[PDB]
């Protein structure tokens, strides 16, 4: 169901597109997993802890 | 006076500083420290942050 | 909002009292940054009671972890809520959806 | 000491006889003041501020 | 400098290795000295090290330098 | 025991095992290089893979 | 072996008011990726823009306020502020103002204009007007830079002094948000191994495109002239 | 300002030796190293004129891949050994030469014979070995100017090294101006093969890309 969901979408149903290097623009091969992962920030801050 | 300009940390206390930290090394130190390579020495570079 | 949640997170915005809850259904009679003011209804208005109930938010607090703990109005001018409703989201909460 | 009673005779300035014990900002945080609350006791009357 | 490997090995202690290069820093610090090796922008405790990697700081080296400057 | 603790640990072995693993039809198979300064110059190029 | 053809601009597609896909048809083979890249690092990195800086409201003393007879706080109003898209013309820094009565929504065509000031985005909503005898008053002082200065950075101690009502806001003064390259390649007659190179940037509007791809390509021209004769 | 940017104040070159240099660039703009190494890297790569051998023949021995007695080195090893032959040749696009030796000794290449326009920068590299007294080798070269690197697939032909440069790589270090330690500084380091000095590698190079950006910068 997440495939057909990723179908209706026009992005590729495994997951993983073709990223190109930010700074040599060369490609990197062999496809990488992008996605929207639901990151937090943790109350372990280094304001703190230093 | 040295206390107030550090303290204001002027333009020129980074340059004493980073010719004072050349070779100094820094004891970085984990807390469990099991065995002797808990507790080694390094040269410090300035970075931010 | 988590674009990937479990549906659980509506439930514990509402049921944590961080949120602005509407007890009872209306249109807003105005509302602002720190107070809602919900005209009830005529069918739950109790018939000797005044008409509407504020809703007075709760502006940038102190938490016991000293962040911040502030309620921002979601619903706008004339906009029809029901009992239930949220109309303030807590800190950490997207629309009555827990936000973290 | 001596060689203050030799600085404090050549500038004048008398010995400032009361302590600067005040509260101040700690190290790093830079922040808003976005409140202050002056509570006092009934005994002390007030200053401007309360 | 980043390893006393050279310098354990000319000497052949590593902890009388820390005391002699200890006594060549102090001397250089505030005994008054000159470096023997030319410093290149180092700290007072690299210079003592690359005198023992010279073979120019030993302790029998330092002891009758030590002489000779009771001599006057 | 007077085995290396600074042993590469996880990503340094995944490039190290990448890049040294043979493929049976890549891009330049077969080719004859006069040394290491080659074979970077082929790779950095997009000649080879 | 013959030498090196050089390129120019082909096209400027004007997709919308910001999208846009510019075309640079005659390279060598290999300098569409080098050139498309590199352009694409120095367009991204360091545009000239005009983010606001500072806003003002009369009534109001900190960024944690509410201000009274709007639905939102002095953050929210910020936050929606730093996204001003704005291109001043002859100025670096220009405080607009912003002084809005009734029930409404308070957008960026609200501001009191000076000629040489555009808002290329007149229906950013600024702030949410919620009452008839509530109204603003803010001064919006845009400001000319490139890059990203944080407001923690901005005040080194202070310029001369600062007032207790003057919110700073974190600039983002970065007309580009979005740098695709393409390299196809060309449809000439006489050669074939030629490449052209569509650059389809995404400006928030207070830029052009080509004048955008000749300051980028001033800035990389600049660096390689320094680059161009050594120093033994 | 942001009509100034920054600019390398210091670029202070070692040389490893003639065919080896160790660039660097102190002061430069935030992430800057990367758009300018990386161009740099690209063009002396891939496109950087030069003119190497591209195809031999050695008077019928034969094609694909080789049988000759008396050569101590194989060939495919002398196709390898005239692929390191860096040559420099004036206005003649495609010059052909011959190689013609005998006897026992190792065969250098100073034993071509001269033309004036080609140069060879090492005549002791060794193309063979021959140890043999009997057998005797003879085979006609072809150099030529060209562009990158344009192997024998993409085309006894030989792999092409037209780029006078052998290996260009470049790291990204920091540095600082008084407070501001978000700088970069490029650290280029490259060897040539002996076709021109890396100095002069660089700065044709980056001659290359200026002429590039003709029709926008003011």
């Amino acid at each position: 169901e997440i495939k057909e969901l990723l179908k209706l979408g026009d992005l590729p149903t495994s997951g993983q597109i073709r990223l190109y290097d930010g700074r040599t623009g060369e490609q990197f091969e062999r496809p990488v997993t992008v996605g929207y992962m639901y990151m937090l920030k943790l109350n372990h801050l280094v304001d703190d802890k230093m | 006076a040295a206390k107030k300009m550090v303290e204001r940390e002027e333009a020129v206390v980074w340059d004493i500083l980073d010719e004072v930290i050349r070779e100094h090394p820094v004891l970085l130190n984990r807390a469990p420290t099991l065995h002797r390579l808990g507790i080694q020495a390094f040269e410090p570079v300035l970075i931010e942050g | 909002k988590p674009l990937v949640g479990t549906g659980m997170e509506r439930a514990v915005a509402v049921d944590s009292g961080v949120t602005a809850v509407a007890k009872r259904g209306g249109v807003v009679q105005y509302v602002d940054a720190s107070r809602i003011v919900i005209k009830v209804n005529e069918d739950e208005m109790y018939p000797g009671e005044a008409g509407i109930d504020i809703y007075n938010l709760t502006k940038y607090t102190r938490s016991n972890q000293n962040t911040c703990i502030n309620q921002m109005p979601c619903v706008s001018l004339g906009e029809p809520v029901e009992r239930g409703d949220v109309l303030a989201d807590g800190p950490s909460t997207d629309l009555g959806e827990l936000a973290l | 000491t001596p060689e203050e009673k030799l600085l404090r005779a050549i500038f004048g300035e008398k010995a400032s006889d009361v302590k600067d014990s005040s509260l101040r900002v700690p190290n790093g945080v830079s922040g808003t003041v976005i409140d202050v609350q002056v509570f006092t006791r009934d005994g002390v009357e007030k200053d401007k501020r309360a | 400098r980043v390893t006393v490997q050279d310098a354990v090995e000319k000497i052949g202690n590593r902890f009388d290795l820390v005391l002699v290069a200890a006594r060549r820093a102090r001397q250089m610090q505030v005994g008054g000295k000159d470096p023997l090796v030319p410093e290149e922008n180092d700290k007072t405790t690299v210079i003592a090290l690359r005198e023992i990697e010279e073979g120019l700081i030993n302790n029998q080296i330092l002891d009758v330098r030590e002489r000779q400057e009771q001599q006057e | 025991n007077g085995e290396p603790i600074i042993v590469p640990s996880q990503d340094v072995v995944l490039g190290l095992y990448y890049m040294t693993r043979d493929c049976v039809n890549a891009k330049g198979e077969g080719m004859v290089l006069t040394g290491p300064k080659e074979a970077e110059r082929l790779y950095r190029s997009g000649l080879a893979s | 072996v013959t030498e090196f053809l050089k390129p120019r601009l082909v096209d400027i597609e004007q997709v919308s008011s910001t999208h846009a896909k510019v075309t640079l048809e005659p390279l060598e083979r290999g300098f569409g990726h080098t050139l498309g890249n590199a352009l694409r690092r120095i367009l991204l990195s360091s545009m000239p823009g005009c983010a606001v800086t500072e806003v003002e409201i009369d009534g109001v003393l900190h960024e944690y306020s509410t201000k009274e007879g709007v639905q939102e706080d002095i953050l929210e109003i910020l936050l929606n502020l730093k996204g001003l898209a704005v291109r001043v013309q002859g100025k670096d820094e220009v405080i607009l103002t912003l002084n809005k009565s009734g029930i409404g929504p308070v957008t960026a065509a609200d501001i009191t204009h000076d000629g040489d000031v555009e808002i290329v985005k007149p229906q950013h909503v600024i702030c949410h007007l919620t009452d008839e005898n509530a109204s603003i008053s803010m001064r919006i002082k845009v400001q000319r830079g490139r890059g990203y200065v944080p407001a923690s950075t901005r005040i080194h101690s202070e310029e001369d002094e600062r007032p207790i009502g003057r919110l700073l806001v974190d600039a983002c003064y970065s007309p580009v948000e979005r740098i695709a390259y393409n390299v196809e390649a060309a449809r000439v007659e006489q050669r074939t191994d030629l490449d052209k190179l569509v650059i389809e940037m995404e400006t928030n509007g207070t830029i052009d495109p080509e004048e955008a791809i000749r300051r980028a390509a001033t800035i990389l021209a600049e660096q390689l002239e320094a680059f161009v004769d050594l120093r033994d």
